């Protein structure tokens, strides 16, 4: 409920910054 | 029903224990773990259409489907729900009946019928209480 | 798929290293057993 | 509702399927 | 700061290993609260 | 001579399994009041 | 007959008739020891 919900968005953010492959950030959105 | 129909291979059968009315039938038995993947469909009276039956298949290639079962013909039995055969395993240094995929032969034998009726006459297996004619 | 499952199930002979009834037929046991073969040694168990 | 529940239960019997959460990290 | 210099030691281990994959690791920046109490009952007490 | 298995006729099942290097012929049994399971 | 597999005159009727037992290995007959 409130253990580690919010940090997944930080993970997806850090992936989205340096996301080399196309059509990969589009599915992370 | 129909009344004393015959029995054919491939038919969907229903059994019933004689003295207790617990129809041996397709039930949600998910308990035994001797083999660690096998069932034992025990006794319970839930004759509920689809989950009701077993099904015959012949033992070896001498009689095919559609044929009438004769006396003494060894058989194979299988559920409709689990599809396991009537497995004969060995649990722990002893016998243990289960339902699995390793099939096993299963003979039958006659005991009685409807024409073989008492109507006061004696039949084996019958309980009774003995009586003197004078002293009772 | 129905016939494939019905045919696999008569002879589910995916006999892994050691489990009950069958050889394997269970994933975490065989996988953790084989990672010992894989991680330190080569593809083989005894290999450098 | 169309006889697929048999094969789905057969699949469900192999639970280790609950326990593959460990393998999903290992 | 504390438990992520610790997890940075672990990250240097996984960097030198050549990119392993084994479950026994969670850094502190995204740590679930099941393993954080042993750190909490001193990291909050210093702040107390 | 010939006779078949009608409906509504008492029967009994049999098997034959080796045990201790000997063929022990058995039958199927069930006592459904305390134990819903089946023994031999 | 010896192997009783053929039917041949279903014999015993309950209540009407009276019978007598015989242990076959000994051939003894049952009797009532009427005590004093």
């Amino acid at each position: 409920c409130g253990q580690l919900r919010p940090s997944m968005m930080q993970h997806l953010l850090r992936r989205l910054v340096f996301d080399v492959p196309l059509l990969n950030e589009h599915a992370k959105m | 029903g129909g009344g004393h129909r015959t029995l054919l291979y491939g038919h969907a059968i229903l059994l019933r224990h004689s003295y207790s009315g617990m129809y041996l039938c397709c039930l949600s038995t998910s308990r035994s773990s001797t083999d660690k993947l096998a069932f034992d469909v025990g006794l319970q009276e839930d004759t509920t259409g689809e989950a009701c039956w077993w099904t015959i298949h012949p033992a070896s290639k001498q009689r095919s489907e559609g044929e009438k079962v004769q006396v003494g013909d060894d058989l194979i039995l299988v559920s409709v729900s689990s599809e396991r055969y009537l497995h004969l395993s060995y649990g722990n240094s002893s016998w243990h009946v289960d339902a699995a995929f390793q099939q096993t032969l299963w003979s039958v034998a006659p005991i009685s019928s409807g024409s073989e009726a008492a109507q006061g006459y004696l039949i084996g297996g019958d309980v009774l209480r003995l009586l003197h004619g004078h002293m009772d | 798929a129905n016939v494939v499952v019905r045919l696999l199930i008569r002879r589910p002979e995916c006999f892994g290293p050691a489990l009950r009834g069958e050889g394997g037929n269970g994933l975490l046991a065989a996988m953790e057993e084989a990672i010992k073969i894989a991680e330190d040694p080569s593809r083989d168990g005894p290999s450098p | 509702k169309g006889e697929a529940i048999r094969i789905r239960s057969i699949l469900r019997s192999l639970g280790d399927l609950v326990g593959v959460i460990s393998i999903a990290f290992q | 700061n504390y438990h992520n210099i610790w997890a940075k030691k672990k990250k240097l281990e996984l960097e030198s290993k050549g990119g392993g994959n084994h479950p026994l690791l969670v850094p502190y920046d995204t740590l679930t609260a099941k393993e954080k109490a042993k750190d909490r009952e001193k990291a909050q007490d210093i702040f107390k | 001579e010939i006779q078949f298995l009608r409906t509504d006729d008492e029967v009994v099942l049999q098997c034959t399994a080796t045990i201790h290097k000997e063929q022990q012929k058995l039958c199927l049994a069930a006592e459904g009041f305390g134990n819903r399971l089946c023994f031999l | 007959r010896k192997e009783v597999d053929g039917m041949g005159t279903s014999e015993i009727k309950y209540g009407d008739s009276i019978c007598y037992i015989q242990h076959v290995d000994t051939g003894l007959w049952l009797t009532y020891q009427a005590v004093d």
